[PDB]
């Protein structure tokens, strides 16, 4: 159960960072062209 | 045994024992396992009389060791001012380079031997000769903090011989 | 992107604040904590300042990594000890958080000069997760004695860093780098970290030791192990160097190997003679590792270790684990043989696997990794003054 | 002779490894291990360790090109000296039981050698320092044993003479050596070392005191005495300097003036004003020593010797208030000086032996003699 | 002239000895480790933090030692006289800790005028500022009865605004567009990092030394610890944000990383929770970095207040944030004491610091203390023998 909570926290942080980077990369590829 | 005794006498400065071995027939050009002959060993220890006597008996002045060091290289690294002067007076090449590209000036400068540096410069040592690392005598004295040497090398610049 | 690092720092700090709000609630060990604190922030950070053009990054990224690490390690270790429940914070929680920071800094020593601060934040998070899980496994499942943490901190951090550095291998740096060189005053500054680590290591190995005989032995055994380690490290540096000259790399690092190798046996009744034996062997092993195994790892195994953490933390940590096993063999401790061996194996294996996964994540070209020519240079991430 | 240093690739490792193996064997054959204030007691010895390794280690790092050797050789000397002092204080005061108090006392004995070595640092290699450590620890232990046998005091409590013993031993050893500078960054590192010594010197003045009120008063007196000295030092450095500027090197030695002056009498001084008076007088004597001693090798060790003598003298003055004891204490002081001088002479003639491969007098105060540097020609 | 500095110091020391003889007589060992940490913060942390100047390291660390050595004695005397109302008093570990606190206030003020003053000027500043600081800290602790256990207002805000007032009075026209010697160097910045790290590590002892033993002291230690941890992250993030090309600035890393320790001071012993301490630390680091980038340039050029170490961005603004945080904490119910009394302490701290700093700077502005010229500012060679080799 503590392992599940720690993995959940890591998943939340990874998802936040990945979504922000994906949005930034999509905006960059739409904007440069 | 005879060659080993002669080299030991040359290292210790026992000129009489070394002069005896040459009378008895010990070749003057014999060297130890490191390639150092009697002239190299005398130059290391500052034995000026032994150096002169060996030069008179026709030792090869530009013989290099297994590291490529001449007698002038060893005398400059050991800081033997009188031996350096005597070797230069008999025609030692002041611009000789060892296997790794060191000159007598580089060895004198890295070791803060100001008198040897001044004498080698007055004898036409070119301070632009770099080693395989690209280092000059000026560069090594800066790294090692040798400020008296750094001053003399820059202030001489190229007064040449 | 120049905004990746501030974004990740702010997001991680906000996550830390939220996790503390969700999980965290509110004096004889405080001086030992402060000793460990000085070891974490002054010791490692200034120990890594030997690089001539990477001192700013060394000390500053040490501070940043350890500051993030204490918070994240507090959260993870507390969650493990509380099984997902709320937990209180004492001096022991702060000490253990500093220990997690120490593990991450040991791994940082392997990748120093080739990684970005963003990569360091990511490595801090992932490595603390892996380290805390392995340390919980050793302490509660195996119930092995590792009071000085030769296995759970030093060996783990070293092999985690080695796995990361192996994944992050650059072909252009195998033969060397012009920035990868020390300076005179840089080595003088590194001596500060060396001396503080040496002076305060007895508190490192005895902070969470059981009060009474164990804590006293942890202090006495660490002290004499370091005393023997200094002499043997000096002796072996001269023996492996031309004309017997001392190498500052050896005197900066191998002098501390006795503290690492005595950690498992610190609290055990091994006696002050046995602690000195361990320290001497640690110093010898560390010097031999720097001179012969680090070139072998860099050139042949393609594992470049900037600070030689394999020689200070990895090999001495393994030696400490083996010393713990042998001490169990001869009655110095009541812990089992198999549990000490399993702790050593689990620490090394978990470190390698976690380092592989973390390095695979760090290899994505999203973190502003320096170019090959720009490695070991402060100017990639810092404003550098014009004069030294 | 050859100014290029002789190879120590067979001397230094064999010497150090033999020393460590002998220490391990002796610890096996003679030493044994075995509460509420464990951490409190550990703190005093830890303070002494910080003052030995960091304080004295960096205080002598002010040399433009000997900072590496100063710091690392101080670390080596401390590591050897603590072990040897443990064994010797065990032998001359009784199996040897290793407690934290005994480690603290061994650290004090090692600090004596570390203070003495400042007079010879930059002019010796590591093997000569090993010889100095061994002989000086032996001489200090012998002096303490002789005092304990003659004047019937405790062997451990005789370690109060360590300031003056270290000063005179170092002066004699430096006097016996062959006859022969600063930079900004080494001076700042030396300021770090000096600051750590000055901040923790109240621990030097009360490791041997058991009664809590005695330790309290000793630390109070040391703290206030050290505070007045810093002001007298930085303020009076300008007077005792030809160009009327403050000298960093003078400050590094003179801040410790009050601590040395009240070291043997801190527990006896009843009010802080007297400790402050002694600190002020010590600072003034430090200024005068800086202005006068070079006229009549290391000036800082000379003024330290004067300060230690002053500390013993003010102990003599204060002990009467708290005439046979005057004669006995003068005798103890003179025996300490005589033994320090004789043992320093013996160490100096031992260090002059050719077998140690000492650096050439042209190669003093230089790290390249002992350490590996890149882009250097090596060998012949 | 030639003897002003030694004569002033010897007269001050004789006065200290006479006052100690007239007023000073002789829990200690429990609080001693915390005092040792505070002592290291005073003499090593503050001293080496200001050694970032490339030609002023000697004066930085050495004048830090002179001021603090004098300040501990003078603060002992003044604080003991104020507490005992003119009677003879006994000194304990609390007296040493409070004296080192007074020295810390004087060193914070010294950070504003670093490189532009003489040692004689700093003797006078120490003597006057300790009187002003001690009178205010007695007003805030004894008359207003405010809770400032970490001294965000009484030490940090007071010292910063006192130094700002002195720097404003001692303003030099020929130093508003900069000075060649005002600049850091690589190893000077590494020494500054030594000072920064020691301050950062030992700040929990700074904030918990006078705290009530038990829950309050432990709360102060934990709050300072986690506030500093959060402050480092936000200082690094905003240093990357505000600089050109995202490069980190050693000024920010050296100073703004202590803003969390400065700002958590008033709320240190209060039950704000560790998470609340982290929020204060994160804001403190943000505010410190933004102050260093935007506020200091404006204060120097528009306001004619040159502050060398940026002590307004580390002690001034974070000190006011800490006092305000304490007011919000009483409103939240975390603490006893009134809102009005906390507000009174913040206003008293600044008002006293500005008035006392104005009068002290007017005294220091007299051409009698050998203050350097615009050309010799930030140069050790005015007062020290400087080695030829760096």
């Amino acid at each position: 159960a503590p392992v599940v909570i720690i993995l959940i926290i890591l998943c939340v942080m990874a998802g936040i960072i990945g979504t922000i980077l994906l949005i930034s990369y999509s905006i960059r590829r739409l904007i440069k062209a | 045994d005879a060659a080993t005794s002669f080299l030991r006498a040359a290292r210790s400065g026992n000129l009489d024992k070394a002069l005896d071995h040459l009378r008895n027939g010990v070749d003057i050009n014999t060297c130890n396992q490191n390639g150092l002959n009697g002239l190299h060993l005398a130059s290391k220890e500052g034995h000026v009389k032994m150096v002169v006597e060996l030069l008179h008996k026709e030792i090869i002045l530009e013989t290099t060791t297994k590291k490529g060091n001449t007698a002038l290289h060893i005398a400059a690294l050991a800081g033997q001012d009188e031996v350096v002067r005597e070797l230069v007076n008999y025609g030692a090449n002041v611009n000789a380079q060892s296997q790794k590209g060191f000159t007598p000036l580089y060895m004198a400068a890295q070791e803060n031997h100001l008198e040897v540096v001044k004498f080698l410069l007055e004898n036409g040592a070119n301070q632009n000769v770099a080693t395989e690392d690209g280092f000059t005598p000026l560069a090594v004295a800066l790294q090692q903090g040798h400020e008296n040497v750094v001053a003399h090398l820059i202030n001489y610049g190229t007064k040449g011989k | 992107m120049r905004f990746t690092f501030p974004l990740m720092a702010i997001v991680l700090e906000i996550a830390m604040i939220v996790l503390f709000g969700l999980f965290v609630e509110y004096f004889e060990l405080y001086p030992l904590f402060q000793d460990v604190h000085v070891m974490i922030f002054v010791g490692f950070g200034f120990l890594m300042t030997f690089l001539k053009k990477y001192g700013f990054s060394s000390v500053g990224i040490n501070l940043l990594v350890a500051a993030l690490g204490l918070q994240w390690g507090t959260i993870v270790q507390g969650i493990l000890q509380s099984q997902g429940q709320k937990f209180n914070i004492g001096i022991k929680n702060m000490i253990n958080a500093d220990f997690s920071a120490a593990t991450v800094l040991i791994s940082f020593g392997a990748v120093l000069g080739k990684t970005s601060p963003t990569q360091m934040l990511i490595m801090t998070i992932l490595e603390i997760v892996f380290f805390a899980h392995n340390e919980y496994l050793v302490s509660e499942i195996f119930k092995a004695s590792d009071i000085g943490a030769s296995m759970t901190i030093h060996a783990f951090g070293a092999y985690f860093g080695l796995a990361v550095a192996g994944i992050l291998y650059r072909s252009g740096l195998r033969k060397g780098h012009e920035n990868e060189e020390s300076a005179y005053y840089s080595d003088l500054f590194a001596m500060i970290g060396t001396l503080f680590l040496w002076m305060f290591w007895p508190s490192f190995n005895s902070a969470i030791a059981e009060p009474g005989d164990k804590q006293c032995r942890a202090i006495v055994n660490t002290y004499f192990s370091l005393a023997a380690c200094v002499l043997t490290a000096f002796a072996f540096s001269s023996l492996v160097e031309h004309r017997g000259k001392l190498n500052m790399v050896h005197i900066q690092n191998a002098t501390l190997a006795g503290g690492v190798a005595v950690g498992t046996c610190a609290d055990m009744a091994i006696h002050p003679f046995g602690s000195m034996i361990i320290g001497s062997i640690a110093g010898m092993v560390s010097v031999l590792g720097y001179k012969f195994l680090t070139p072998l790892f860099t050139t042949k195994l393609r594992i470049h270790d900037t600070c030689g953490v394999h020689n200070l933390h990895g090999l001495p940590g393994v030696v400490g684990g083996l010393a713990g096993i042998v001490a169990v063999a001869m009655g110095a401790s009541n812990t089992s043989m198999a549990m000490q061996a399993a702790a050593l194996g689990s620490s090394i294996g978990t470190a390698v696997v976690g380092g592989l996964m973390t390095g695979l994540i760090l290899k994505l070209p999203l973190w502003g990794q320096p170019s090959d020519q720009n490695c070991y240079d402060d100017s990639v991430y810092w404003k550098v003054p014009k004069t030294r | 002779s050859s100014k290029y240093p002789r190879s120590v690739r067979r001397c230094l490792p064999l010497w150090a490894l033999t020393l460590e193996a002998a220490l391990i064997l002796l610890f096996y054959f003679f030493t044994h291990y075995d509460q509420k204030g464990l951490v409190a007691s550990y703190q005093v010895g830890q303070d002494l360790t910080v003052m030995a390794a960091l304080g004295l280690g960096f205080l002598t790092s002010n040399f433009r090109r000997h900072s590496w050797s100063s710091v690392a050789f101080n670390l080596f000397m401390l590591a050897l000296g603590v072990q040897w002092a443990i064994l010797l204080d065990g032998f001359l005061s009784q199996k040897v039981v290793i407690t934290l108090f005994s480690i603290r006392l061994a650290t004090m004995s090692a600090m004596s050698v570390l203070i003495s070595a400042g007079a010879v640092l930059g002019k010796v290699n590591l093997a000569q320092l090993v010889v100095m450590v061994l002989v000086e620890v032996t001489a200090l232990g012998t002096l303490r044993m002789v005092i304990s046998n003659i004047f019937n005091t405790d062997y451990h409590m005789n370690l109060r003479h360590f300031y003056v013993f270290a000063a005179y031993f170092g002066l004699t050893v430096a006097w016996c050596l062959p006859k022969p500078q600063r930079a900004t960054i080494p001076s700042l590192s030396a300021m770090l070392g000096a600051l750590f010594l000055w901040m923790f010197w109240p621990s030097v003045n009360s490791p041997l005191l058991r009664s809590p009120i005695q330790r309290k008063n000793a630390m109070f007196n040391t703290y206030y005495a050290l505070a007045v000295s810093v002001v007298t030092a930085i303020s009076g450095s300008s007077l005792a300097h030809p160009q009327r500027k403050i000298s960093m090197t003078y400050v590094h030695s003179a801040v410790l003036a009050g601590g040395v002056a009240v070291g043997t009498s801190c527990h006896l001084i009843p009010s802080p004003w007297l400790a402050m008076v002694l600190g002020l007088v010590a600072g003034l004597i430090s200024i005068g020593g800086a202005k006068c001693l070079p006229v009549c090798i290391s000036v800082m060790h000379s003024i330290f010797s004067l300060l230690g003598l002053l500390g013993e003298i003010t102990y003599i003055v204060l002990l009467v208030l708290h005439g046979f004891q005057v004669l006995l204490s003068i005798g103890e002081l003179s025996l300490a000086i005589v033994i320090a001088l004789t043992s320093g002479l013996l160490t100096g003639l031992l260090l002059n032996l050719k077998i140690w491969k000492a650096p050439h007098v042209a190669k003093y105060f230089d790290d390249q003699v002992f350490w590996k540097f890149p882009h250097l020609a090596v060998g012949f």
